[PDB]
């Protein structure tokens, strides 16, 4: 180790950790909480931004003085890369959309991204590399996105073959898109589900359980080359998980079946938004996709990590979302979801 | 071997000092998770309570005892009123606060804190 | 058995460990003549009361007092050790 | 004034031989369990330990309570003194029983085999204050010297 | 308002907010502070001091500055005897290791011992 | 290659040649991932299937007053007085001595300022025998 | 005369040092060691059973018209058993003098309130608490008043850190401002500046 | 002067400069390294030796209340050159 990355301190905010990360993607749901996770021991962390230099406020804070350095990148530019990749010793590659746009598709952000910053990071000396797949990721899934990753984390382990691929299932947070997404159908009057919510299953995990085991593959040596499947300890249907969901809101839960082939061409409607899109035929294929099941693979209780059950971290998503008769009401009042084994 | 006593001339007045504040924290949990909106359940609101408790259980001079009561009553006081919002309260909770191992190899692997 | 080593603790003005100096300046020259190669250590120190610690193979000690003792008390028990 | 050392040729991190048979750079939990394998595939006899001069009490304390749970007595240090006779087995045959202060209430010091001045010089120069104030009469067996 | 029967040592850990770490961990130092060479004073040898054991300091990568995670890195206490340091020690739950107080000696000193005719304080250097 | 800790970075007892245990207290950390040595050896031993009952400083110097209590007993200095026995003991040896006129190591100053890890690692001891060797 | 140096005048010194005899012999059973400084002050030092009288003694008596707490302080010393020298500093708008009145306390020895005699003392003696840790009794709302409204600790205790024990900051993970242990990028430097040469003999300590 | 390492960053009158594989230049990614160009051991260099007539001469620098405390330097070593102890000037004995 080099003079100046031996550990020191306790890990606190002003401590050192040994760490100095490069984060593509810190600007979402899941890099601000990595980033404060980074941070808050005491590491640097190197933050590529695209974006406007309004939007890296809430992590300009996140880190003691000079733990943080950003950078103005482009995916096309492959300097913006090796600039930034120049002097790390891990790199995680958090990029990722849940929609194409006018100048960006499906694979650009998930096979020749990740590649070229795969090549740049080996080329550089990186010692480690975690690669941000998705769970249900496979050649052979309806969904294109899915279709994507996997290829995309081939190319990754064809170009660095000691990288790190974390497969997580469908994220459930504050900031996210999956609980939210499940409380504002309300919009709508009622829940529009495939067969009824049932034959699917969603197995999934919190954010912060996730950014702890991406914190934790950045220094355990047992991780190296390994793939990973960050999920929640409980399975749930669909259905009760978006009962659970309005009980929690308190909203009125109106379910009615609906088959996929008309719900995709209202996904495709609602994508055509030149904003950010409230829904997507891809985001569709993927809600009603049933949950792999461990099936083996390694996981949070191998990081070293207890994953939190959803009944824990649920309200302080879904207060927000209820109205003033309903806000103050607590945890208990809502009877929990159906647990499965399928 | 002879001093003056605050308000227990013995260790069991004391004690039913205790028990007296023990109940009002007890009742007053729920009033609190619920005004404050904090996002934990009621008994684990207790169990905070019961840990907080049993973090002085050694003491043996009624004095001790009296103070910590009276500080005990100024917290529930600042709680039952809402002079504290629901950050001083999840503040016994340490959520952040990473929990150094008690495993003397660990405490050696990381840094030269004994 | 497996005996390494003998240390003997005691202290150099105080009656309980009045039996100890008398056995070591009459026989342990005579014992360590018997047994050339096994350390038996003397350290003593102020205020301490003395003791005899004999420790065996694979780091096992054994330990039994000798306050207010007489020499001959303290020869039973160190020939006691080594015999075993 | 030899504090200048303390900032240079430091071992600042453990170090283990590669396939090559060179010292490279790894962390605690690796060395120590190389060090733990090789420990319990021996027993006495055949495991040993030195000390070299700047060691603490405690280390070799532990150090030989380690190779005693594992059989071996060779703890050895660098410096020779001869056990013939009755060795460390009594601290008036390996001490400075006449205390330093000691030499203030001599009248006659024999010096053997020692350049005190350049070995222990604070020894020396409390010999030559005796010889300043105690009219102290100093002689020596060994080469001539200052 | 009579008298009441402790019979017990002092506690006072609960009441100052010192976490379990600061207390358990920590080996105080008691001792007067010895004298500076570089100076012939020697009222800076009369009161007795309280110091806490040395934990890290880690430079501070932006500037190279010292850092640390102890709050008692710096604090000193002021006692004017040894007893009166040991109390307070015992009472905050602290552990102490003192160290006695280092007078010097008297020492025989003559003017005239400079000029001698028989003895080697004789000086040739006035 | 273990790194253990200086003097100046570490406590310890180290004993005298009259028997004055002497304790070091601590001014620095060791540097980088620098440690007590007999906390390495601790460690060392939990890794192994050993274990040393001492997790902490003050049951590493309850063992040393175990096995000799003069090395607790600080900045004091214990009387020891069986040199007849020893006499007696060692006058029992049929070596003599070889008549090769005994020198000391260090015969001049150029021999003193580097005897040690510490001193050969010095640039100042290093200055003073360029300045001594010259003149 | 001398222009540096500060006048002097004894005619005060006498005035407090009658007044001081006045207090000591009409109150006996509190006072002790009455002392007046070079510079013109009178300190009454008490039991603190005493505290209640003597203020009120000094409030309402005729030749002592002290009804206006101006302070009211508290002095850790460590080394003594009863660290805390608690000050009762006076005034007379009716005499234009002044007058200070200490007690001791320690940590488990609380002392009576004056809130009966003097509604000033209401904070200040909330203050002492909050800083101290001294209790005052029969006070209608003791409780915390400068420090935060969860903190552990009274810091102007001599064996307070300067810096404490926690140190605050916000995490997005749970949207809150959190405490967490102290950690510095400076640490604060202890400067040694204490001469060491006897500055004033006139202080000096006989061993 | 100001002298570039291999890696290209400068080294300041200190000579001070970051290791080809320190991570701490990052912080001049995008950014510059600020440096003082003016070193003054050069500049304090390139001044003359002031010659003076009198064994001891003294140097308040420049401006009296503007410059540093009066030191008084000796010339005897005619072959060395006094040099203050606050700025750098140099004096020598003219006439040795
Ligand atoms: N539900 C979830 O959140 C799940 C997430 N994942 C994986 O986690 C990762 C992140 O999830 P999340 O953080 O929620 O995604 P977000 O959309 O919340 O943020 C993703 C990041 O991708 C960056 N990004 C996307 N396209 C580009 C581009 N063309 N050029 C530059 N930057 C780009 C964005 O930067 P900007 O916003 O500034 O453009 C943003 O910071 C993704 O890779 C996803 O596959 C896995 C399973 C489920
Ligand atoms: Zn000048």
């Amino acid at each position: 180790l080099h003079h100046a990355v031996i550990p020191h301190g306790k890990g606190g905010r002003s401590s050192v950790s040994g760490v100095v990360a490069t984060v593509f993607g810190a600007t979402g749901f899941l890099g601000r909480y990595v980033v404060n996770h980074l941070g808050r021991m005491g590491s640097q962390v190197i933050i590529p931004y695209r974006c406007d230099v309004y939007d890296i406020m809430h992590l300009r804070l996140m880190g003691d003085l000079g733990q943080l350095t950003f950078l103005e990148w482009d995916a096309r530019d492959k300097d913006s890369i090796r600039k930034a990749v120049q002097h790390s010793n891990v790199v995680i590659n958090l990029i990722g959309r849940e929609w194409e746009t006018r100048n960006f598709d499906f694979e650009d952000v998930f096979v020749n991204i990740p590649r070229a910053i795969a090549q740049a990071s080996k080329e550089a000396g990186v010692e480690r590399f975690i690669h941000v797949s998705h769970l249900n990721a496979s050649m052979k899934s309806s969904s294109k996105s899915l279709r994507s990753k996997a290829v995309g984390e081939k190319e990754v382990r064809s170009v660095f073959p000691e990288a790190i691929i974390i497969r997580p299932s469908d994220i459930f947070g504050r900031e996210d898109r999956f609980l939210n997404h499940f409380a504002n159908y309300r919009w709508f009057l009622a829940v529009p589900l495939v067969s009824l919510g049932f034959k699917t299953v969603k197995q999934p995990v919190y954010v912060a359980d996730v950014s702890k085991g991406i914190v934790n593959a950045t220094k355990d040596p047992d991780a190296v080359g390994k793939t990973f499947a960050f999920t929640g300890p409980n399975r749930y249907l669909l259905f009760h998980l978006v009962k659970y969901i309005f009980g929690m809101t308190h909203r009125t839960f109106i379910p009615y079946p609906l088959p996929l082939f008309v719900y995709s061409w209202i996904g495709k409607l609602f994508g055509l938004s030149p904003f950010e899109p409230w829904t997507t035929k891809d985001k569709v294929e993927r809600i009603h996709i049933s949950d792999v099941m461990p099936t083996d693979l390694p996981g949070l209780e191998d990081l070293g990590v207890q994953p939190t059950p959803l009944e824990l971290k649920s309200i302080e998503v879904l207060r927000r979302h209820r109205t003033y008769r309903w806000l103050s009401s607590e945890i208990e009042e809502t009877k929990p979801a159906k647990t499965v084994n399928y | 071997t002879s001093v003056k006593p605050i308000f227990s001339r013995d260790l069991n007045e004391a004690k039913r000092r205790v028990r007296e504040l023990y109940r009002a924290w007890y009742r007053e949990v729920p009033n609190t998770v619920h005004l404050m909106q904090l996002d934990i359940t009621v008994k684990q609101g207790r169990d905070k309570v019961r840990e907080m408790f049993m973090k002085n259980a050694h003491v043996t001079d009624p004095r001790v005892v009296d103070l910590l009561v009276i500080k005990g009553k100024m917290e529930l006081q600042e709680t039952i009123k809402v002079w504290k919002q629901r950050t001083h309260v999840m503040r016994f909770f340490h959520e952040t606060e990473t929990p150094r191992p008690k495993d003397f190899l660990s405490k050696f692997y990381m840094g030269h804190d004994p | 058995l497996g005996l390494r080593e003998i240390r003997v603790h005691l202290c150099q003005r105080s009656p309980g460990s009045q039996g100890v100096r008398d056995f070591i300046v009459q026989r342990y020259v005579e014992l360590k003549k018997a047994h050339p190669n096994l350390p038996i250590l003397i350290r003593e120190c102020s205020e301490v009361q003395p003791k005899l610690w004999a420790r065996y193979a694979f780091g096992q000690e054994k330990t039994v007092s000798l306050n207010n003792l007489s020499a001959d008390e303290v020869t039973r028990a160190m020939q006691n050790v080594l015999s075993g | 004034f030899a504090y200048d050392g303390l900032k240079r040729q430091r071992l600042t991190e453990p170090m283990v031989r590669n396939e090559k048979g060179l010292l490279t750079y790894t962390s605690w939990e690796d060395a120590l369990s190389r060090v733990a394998g090789m420990l319990q595939n021996f027993e006495g006899n055949a495991v040993a330990a030195i000390a070299g001069g700047l060691v603490d009490a405690e280390a070799l304390v532990a150090l030989k309570d380690l190779l005693n749970k594992v059989d071996s007595d060779n703890l050895c240090t660098e410096e020779i003194f001869p056990t013939e006779g009755a060795g460390t087995d009594l601290r008036s045959n390996y001490l400075l029983n006449t205390t330093i202060a000691g030499v203030e209430e001599a009248d006659v010091v024999l010096l053997v085999g020692t350049n005190p001045r350049f070995e222990a010089p604070l020894f020396n120069a409390r010999i030559r204050k005796s010889w300043l104030h105690n009219d102290l009469k100093v002689a020596l067996i060994g080469s001539p010297v200052d | 308002t009579q008298l009441i029967t402790v019979d017990e040592k002092l506690d006072i850990t609960t009441l100052t907010g010192v976490p379990e770490e600061h207390i358990k961990t920590r080996k105080v130092r008691i001792f007067v502070p010895a004298r500076n060479n570089m100076q012939s004073g020697v009222n800076n040898t009369k009161k007795w001091k309280m110091e806490f054991d040395t934990r890290e300091r880690w430079e501070n990568p932006l500037m190279g500055w010292a850092s640390t995670a102890d709050p008692l890195s710096n604090m000193v206490l002021t006692f004017s005897a040894k007893e009166d340091a040991i109390a307070f020690a015992e009472k905050n739950g602290w552990s102490y290791d003192v160290e006695e107080k280092k007078v010097p000696k008297p020492k025989s000193k003559s003017y005239g011992a400079n000029f001698s005719w028989n003895k080697r304080t004789r000086v040739s250097t006035k | 290659i273990l790194p253990g800790a200086a003097y100046t970075e570490k406590s310890a007892t180290y004993v005298n040649t009259e028997g004055r245990a002497q304790q070091t207290k601590v001014a620095v950390t060791p540097p980088g991932l620098a440690r007590e040595d007999w906390k390495i050896i601790r460690a060392l031993s939990e890794i192994a299937g050993i274990t040393l009952p001492y997790d902490t400083l003050d049951q590493v110097r309850n063992r040393l007053e175990e096995v000799s209590p003069n090395l607790v007993r600080y900045d004091d200095i214990e009387e020891t007085n069986y040199f007849q026995q020893a006499s007696e003991l060692a006058k029992l040896v049929n070596q003599e001595v070889l008549a090769d006129p005994l020198v000391p190591p260090q015969l001049t100053i150029k021999d003193f300022y580097m005897t040690d890890s510490i001193s050969r690692a010095s640039q100042t001891m290093a200055k003073c025998v360029k300045a001594v060797t010259e003149g | 005369k001398r222009p540096t140096v500060r006048p002097r005048s004894d005619v005060t010194h006498k005035q407090l040092s009658a007044f001081g005899e006045y207090v000591a012999e009409i109150l006996p059973k509190y006072v002790q060691q009455v002392q007046v400084s070079c510079l013109d002050e009178l300190e009454i030092c008490i039991h603190p059973d005493g505290v209640i009288p003597t203020l009120t003694f000094l409030r309402d008596h005729t030749n002592a018209q002290f009804k206006s707490l101006a302070d009211l302080t508290a002095v850790d010393v460590p080394t003594r058993q009863n660290r805390f020298e608690i000050v009762y500093n006076l005034l007379s708008l009716r005499f234009n003098s002044r007058i200070r009145v200490k007690t001791y306390a320690d940590e488990l020895t609380p002392i009576d309130s004056i809130v009966s005699v003097h509604i000033a003392a209401n904070w200040y003696e909330r203050e002492v608490w909050d800083m101290f840790g001294v209790f005052f009794f029969n006070h209608p709302d003791l409780r915390r008043i400068l420090t935060d409204y969860g903190f552990e600790g009274h810091p102007f205790r001599k064996d307070f850190p300067l810096t404490g024990y926690v140190e605050l900051r916000y995490d997005d993970e749970v949207k809150r401002v959190v405490a967490e242990p102290v950690e510095l990028a400076q640490e604060f430097r202890k400067f040694d500046l204490n001469s060491p040469w006897e500055a004033f003999p006139a202080y000096r300590q006989p061993p | 002067g100001v002298q570039v390492s291999p890696s290209g960053e400068k080294i300041t009158h200190t000579g001070q400069v970051y290791d080809e594989k320190d991570y701490r230049r990052v912080r001049f990614v995008d950014r510059q390294k600020e440096v003082n160009e003016n070193f003054a051991i050069d500049l304090i260099a390139q001044q003359p030796v002031n010659e003076v007539e009198h064994r001891i001469i003294a140097c308040d620098g420049g401006g009296g209340a503007l410059g540093h405390p009066k030191v008084y330097i000796n010339l005897d070593k005619e072959t060395k050159t006094g040099t203050c102890g606050y700025c750098g000037l140099q004096f020598k004995q003219h006439h040795h």
